[PDB]
């Protein structure tokens, strides 16, 4: 119940999420190997790049598992600097563009203040918080809609910087809102069954945010969309 | 000139299966989800359907069920190509009318043997 | 408190999945990128060899994902057993062949004796008993002595107590006494200076015990540190 | 040519790293574990050592420590190429005298830049 039922679900979900890139790896490798007379040079190269890009996705999924274990062990440390958040967000936005296009999701960025927005943070780790939020914005986007988006909004509030990740996705039921930040927790519904994941992303993101002295909360309505709020002190 | 309807939500996956079917001289029509697949049966009858299970909008179990509910659709052989590993998943798909269930990750040459066998 | 009952072991388990999968993935990615960047400097022979490594490393990664799957299926009780009349002798030989390359990469000789003439028929699930034997043969390789010229893993077949008795014997590192009670528990791995580099999740023997008990049999172990181990698997004839 | 001692317990990994080093004109000497590596330093002095951490018999942290304990061996540059991702693992290796730590999975072309930078 506690975690045990969720642990068995978690274990099955690692299997499922990794099996997808691995399927592409193996099919594309075997195809090159058995079809060398039947590939032109554009195609050979494209098939190699699939292998490489799918390895990359699998690698990201392993790094999630690692980072989580490192957090459950208070070993994950943070190193703050002075970063232009406008630049950090625009870089994160670029990193997800291909994944968002594959799901027909437009990815937007607005700053409510003028840029730059220097702030004292670990840039790797906040890039990782943003990528988890941007990825979820894509993963949990509406199934068939012509205007799907994920928007990053930057502002300066209560001393700190407020980062909102807004979507017009499936949204999150009331009962679930309390629990989404829990390790292994995933909403199970007819709108999430095909979507891969472990339930670790938001537990990791919550821990990184808290290590910076900030907090993260959510506002959602089912069928409309969700807003994830990340407040981190400026310094 | 055998025609295959290939149904899967992964563009990456469709690309590789399609490559392999075209090496044999088959034509390929692609659908991104179960509903789109049933919509394309409005314009042709395939000689074979290659079907995934876990798709948005309409899953493969619902596709297989709806394929038995229409006279014109029920005799088109279906190979299910899925990451669902369980014996129960396979049994359900076979009970829903699939001719063959193949697990992912898959061998492309084994998959093509099974395709050939159902086509002949 | 047995908070860590699973909790400390769970964190460890998570970190171990990451490590074990990272190894084949590193090869996949390094070999794919090298092919991509070296189309001009690769001869055909080397191209094909590098593609086969990608395919074989994918296959090892797939095996490890099927362990996580099967463990979740045995927790949920959905894993079923389908028996047949199988020649165990031939089933063992097939297992031994499946592990030959991996054993050879660690300089471990893999042997098979039958104490009874052969065939040795038994009414069992062939796939599931193959998977029991592969987990025991893999462990005999993984936990083999680090630097020894006569490393082996040996499968011994007998017919005992109205059943088949399969013994998997090795001359590896052996298992300490406190650890012996616990090695069949999910997530449990002996942690010592002789196991630190050895990849794994601690699920293999939990899976094997569950499969064996679904067949109405039992599995137990005998070991001495520094000498080696014997795993005993008893399954009813019919 | 420059000479590289390549230390890792995976033959599959030594193979791909060696392929990429010999593309640059380097000579390569392989060792399957830390103790074998230190044995081969009695028959030569490499310009660079590529070192894994998790090996049987002697691990790479013990290798790095012994490298500093011998006058002849202490100034050979070492790149650590490892699956150990922690900041703490990297810090320990640099404190043991590693010049650079690279994570696994790695990019063979980024690896080769770092090798060249250290050799020149
Ligand atoms: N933007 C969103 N819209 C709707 N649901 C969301 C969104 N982001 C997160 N979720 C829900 O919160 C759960 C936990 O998310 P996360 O911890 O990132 O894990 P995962 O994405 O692997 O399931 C998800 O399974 C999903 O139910
Ligand atoms: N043949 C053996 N010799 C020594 N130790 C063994 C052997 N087989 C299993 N073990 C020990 O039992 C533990 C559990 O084994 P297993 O459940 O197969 O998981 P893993 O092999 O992933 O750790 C291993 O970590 C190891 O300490």
């Amino acid at each position: 119940k506690r975690i045990d039922r969720m642990k068995t679900e978690f274990i099955a979900n690692i299997s499922a999420e990794l099996r997808t890139p691995l399927t592409a790896i193996k099919a594309y490798a075997e195809t090159i190997y058995n079809s060398l007379g039947e590939l032109d040079l554009s195609t050979l190269k494209e098939f190699l790049e699939v292998i490489i890009d799918q390895s990359n996705h699998l690698e990201n999924l392993l790094n999630e598992l690692l980072d989580f274990s490192r957090l459950e062990r208070k070993s994950l440390q943070i190193n703050r600097e002075k970063v232009d958040l406008c630049d950090l967000v625009e870089s994160a936005v670029n990193a997800i563009k291909e994944f968002a296009s594959s799901h027909n999701v437009n990815v937007l960025f607005e700053s409510n203040v003028p840029c730059p927005v220097e702030a004292y943070i670990d840039p790797t780790r906040i890039r990782q918080v943003l990528l988890n939020l941007l990825n979820n914005g894509v993963k949990y986007s509406k199934k068939d809609a012509p205007d799907k988006y994920v928007k990053v909004i930057l502002d300066e509030k209560d001393g700190g910087v407020l980062i909102i990740v807004e979507d017009n996705g499936i949204g999150i039921p009331d009962h679930a809102k309390d629990r989404i930040f829990e390790q292994f927790y995933r909403v199970d519904s007819s709108l999430t069954y095909e979507v891969p994941g472990t339930g670790l992303g938001l537990a990791i993101t919550k821990e990184i945010v808290e290590l910076h002295g900030g907090r993260i909360w959510v506002e959602s309505e089912v069928g409309k969309g969700s807003r994830f709020f990340v407040w981190i002190p400026k310094d | 000139s055998k025609k295959v309807l290939l149904v899967d939500d992964s563009a990456v996956l469709r690309k590789i299966v399609s490559f392999n079917l075209k090496k044999e001289g088959y034509e390929v029509i692609e659908a991104e989800n179960g509903q789109i697949a049933l919509e394309k049966l409005s314009e042709f009858t395939p000689d074979l359907i290659v079907l995934a299970i876990m798709m948005p909008v309409m899953d493969g179990f619902t596709v297989l069920k709806k394929l038995q509910e229409k006279e014109e659709w029920k005799r088109i052989p279906v190979i299910v190509l899925t990451a669902k590993g369980g014996e129960e998943d396979e049994s359900l798909a076979l009970s829903l009318g699939a001719r063959k269930v193949m697990r992912k990750p898959f061998s492309p040459s084994q998959f093509i043997e099974e395709v050939k066998h159902l086509l002949n």
